[PDB]
């Protein structure tokens, strides 16, 4: 069955790059785009980033300098990297199939890796 | 290129030559180019098909099935 | 863009939800999708493009468009969660407050 | 809607620098393989005709103001059989009026290959003959076919491309026909890099929508 | 430097949207009459082979930004005979080498006429024949050439064009050429629009520098 | 428009020809033909003057269509012991046959 | 023998218009571009059409300024809009050959638009 | 797009005046002219460095060094002006009151 599982440091300081993989399963990489939604504390979700089945990726426009999406198709891992990070970025990451050809919405949703920032 | 001639008159070709096969059928005179196309001033009883190796020929020196594959162009029986 | 939602509602065991647009009409090229919170952060879609049901969702989760805003129809609800909307801007998904549903 | 600056990149084979470029004619597939289909429904695609490389793009807005890269069209397959195997990341069609009652259409496509593929295709090229005095010439088709190995890379764009004859106008066409024998063929913009592969690192900009 | 963006107008005489495009072969025309030479000095010039109309012309820099005119490339006229008749605008060589030994080198010449003028000259248009499998064939000119008229207006952009096959090695080219009736062309940046007339308002693209 | 043949035509070079009039479209690949079946002897250009003879009859037939006024010459050569033919020259459609040059 | 001259108001007021026409005589206007130049009390490029019809004016005065040419009437006119306090000057049209000189050789006598 | 300097002023009873540009670059591109002033009569001395207007003299244009210069092998009293083609116009410079 289709599942998505994500993995966070869980702990980074501040201006400590953060490094995510959302290692999909039970989907193919190549067809269905992932997106990354980061969910703050209290708050509404935030859209941060997709790489496209071709491996066009997009990112959230005001996190376009540091985010940068990649992906392996061979052993289906998507990455993230956030660099320069600050304490504001502390919120639980997830990552999100999207089928832009048959559904056109965010189907499954990660589990989350809560990202904490502090001294 | 070995091209075999056995109504329905059939010409099976040796390899492959995609849709490149003139019937022809006195001078002798053509019927089809390209194994499907009718050709002007023919009567429109004349019928050929076929695309990828076996073509059959239908009317509803007999008539030779030019295949214009390779040099030479080959000849049926 | 802003996509603006109702803040809170209340039903018994039909409710609709308005995924109001800060910019325009509410058109198909925005592809609106719901995607309903449950307890622990379980996330799901429920709707997509405005009229695509996810695959497993129950038939009783229908969406269209009303007005200038896109809106989801509960019919019969037995579903007391968060409801999100997302509406696509040609170019990245933008999320709509929580509904806050209650049952 | 945005301008694609295309890079050309090396002749795909069986074309190459120096021969007539081959374009898949009939909308048929020898047996045990398929046309490679724009799809976006069942009842709407347009096969692939003429096939090109691309080894850069770069994307620009209608003032050719830099721009970042374009979502894919959502809803849009490059299908080949039932599978996808690429992303359409533009679309532009060219309506040129051969007669008043006679219109032709040359669909483009700029898409990028998710899955690399293999598949044979009945090709052919534009042929014009010789003629004594100053007698009009056809840029007809040769109706001669040819069957032949296209190969399409991983991660490669490509520009894939559909031409068709329509007689009687609908107020974007679906219209798929295969390229005619003994009809004449306009040249048009999209259709000049389909009379013989252009060299490397030629560049083509295109007023190439996102959308239908 | 700039990267020009023409608009290809509707065809000249004796050229139409439904016949071939006419080139002037030969480097000589009928008693009485001169070819376009374009005369850098006395012993450079490039014989104009293809005419093409321009309706207008937009100009933006290397980076494609907003950039006016440019003043007309200084030293360098379309001479008929001894008078001059244009200005030349923005030069363009695409050379593109068949093998070690053969060289092709298309070059565009963009100018505005000052005076308005006709001359008679030798076409010919760029011919394809059939082939028989899948043989390679040639791109060649047509041997015979029809006298024909052509007409010129004061104050319309026109895109020239010559080409020579600069056989051996060679380091820019002045080297004049006739079509030759039986050396194949191959089709480069330079040649696209030379096969048949383009639809009106079709803006092809190009970079093309102001000096030598 | 129509292909004829001047005249019915050992050791000793013989052409064989065939001369198309009301022609319109030069460059059609005039063919060449043996029919003692039918067998492929060679193909010119009638523009470019370019030939792709059948193996079996190299050495032996030499096709060179004149370029004023187009017609084949097939300039066989130590002929041997039956008739060799008719030549195909063609067009969008209809126009491509000639009465053979029977050789005894 | 190729000569030139410019018929000035010779007195304007500011935020109007600067009509000058600079004629020619001796050669013609299809071959030889006109450069508009001015001399304010060195020497600024103000304009030039060329022959072949397209023109090109100062990057800093491209808004006000405006060139047209009367090719058989052999006339060039130039008028300026926004015109300020500081474009008292003598205004020159030279000739220039772009053909086998690449320079200026013949100018107008000039004409004193004051403001 | 750059500016161009010349000599203020010169003295004389050969004599040579320098065209220098802020790029420097002294390209022949400059196509320098020396267009001469009287008592305010403009007219055109050389062109592109080293050619000639018709009726012109001694006269001779040259590229010294990387700077742009003229030379003059009583009459001759003028103010001197030196012209450079930037890619799209012209730029004066002082000019000298030789
Ligand atoms: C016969 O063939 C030769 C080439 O072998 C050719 O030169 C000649 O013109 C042909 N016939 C005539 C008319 O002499």
């Amino acid at each position: 069955q289709v599942q998505l599982k994500e993995s966070g440091p869980g702990l980074v300081a501040p201006s400590q790059s953060l490094s995510i993989s959302c290692t999909v399963s039970g989907f193919s990489l190549t067809t269905f785009g992932i997106h990354w939604i980061r969910q703050p504390p209290g708050k509404g979700l935030e859209w941060l980033g997709v790489i496209w089945a071709a491996g066009t990726t997009n990112y959230n426009s005001t996190l376009k300098s540091r985010l940068t999406i990649t992906k392996d198709n061979s052993r289906s891992q998507v990455f993230l990297k956030m660099n320069s990070l600050q304490t504001y970025d502390t919120a639980i990451y997830y990552c999100v199939r999207e089928d832009y050809d048959y559904f056109f919405g965010l189907d499954y949703w990660g589990q989350g890796t809560s990202v904490t920032v502090s001294s | 290129i070995v091209l075999t001639q056995s109504v329905s008159l059939s010409c099976r070709a040796s390899q492959s030559i995609s849709n490149n096969l003139h019937w022809y059928q006195e001078s002798p005179r053509l019927l089809f180019k390209s194994a499907s196309q009718s050709i002007s001033g023919i009567p429109s009883r004349f019928s050929g098909s076929g695309s990828g190796t076996d073509f059959t020929l239908s009317i509803n020196g007999m008539y030779f099935c030019q295949q214009t594959n390779s040099w030479p162009l080959t000849f049926g029986t | 863009a802003v996509v603006t939602q109702e803040s809170a509602l209340t039903t018994s065991p039909t409710v609709t939800l308005t995924c109001r647009s800060s910019t325009g009409a509410v058109t198909t090229s925005n592809y609106a999708s719901w995607v309903q919170e449950k307890p622990d952060h379980l996330f799901i879609g429920l709707i997509g493009g405005t009229n695509n049901r996810a695959p497993g969702v129950p038939a009783r989760f229908s969406g269209s468009l009303i007005g200038d805003k896109a809106a989801l129809t509960i019919t019969g609800a037995q579903d007391e969660a968060i409801y999100f909307c997302a509406l696509w801007f040609s170019n990245h998904w933008v999320f709509g407050g929580g509904t806050k549903l209650t049952v | 809607e945005y301008k694609v600056v295309l890079t050309f990149g090396s002749p795909m084979s069986p074309n190459a620098n120096n021969k007539q470029t081959w374009v898949n004619k009939p909308l048929d597939a020898p047996s045990g393989h398929y046309n490679v289909k724009i799809a976006k429904d069942v009842d709407h695609y347009l096969t692939m005709q003429g096939f090109t490389s691309i080894a850069s793009v770069d994307w620009y807005t209608i003032d050719f103001q830099p721009s970042e890269a374009p979502a894919p069209i959502k809803g849009l397959q490059v299908l080949v059989n039932i599978s996808k195997k690429a992303d359409v990341y533009a679309v532009k069609q060219f309506v040129t009026a051969q007669t008043n009652n006679k219109h032709q259409v040359t669909s483009l496509f700029l898409v990028k290959v998710t899955t690399g593929f293999q598949v044979n295709n009945y090709l052919s090229y534009f042929y014009r003959a010789s003629a004594t005095g100053d007698a009009t010439t056809n840029l007809l088709v040769r109706g001669d076919t040819y069957t032949a190995g296209i190969s399409f890379t991983q991660g490669g764009w490509y520009l894939l491309t559909n031409t068709s004859i329509v007689d009687g106008m609908p107020p974007w066409v679906w219209n798929n026909v295969e390229l005619k024998t003994n009809t004449a063929y306009h040249m048009d913009k999209g259709l000049v890099h389909l009379i013989m592969p252009l060299p490397e690192s030629t560049q083509m900009c295109y007023e190439m929508l996102t959308s239908i």
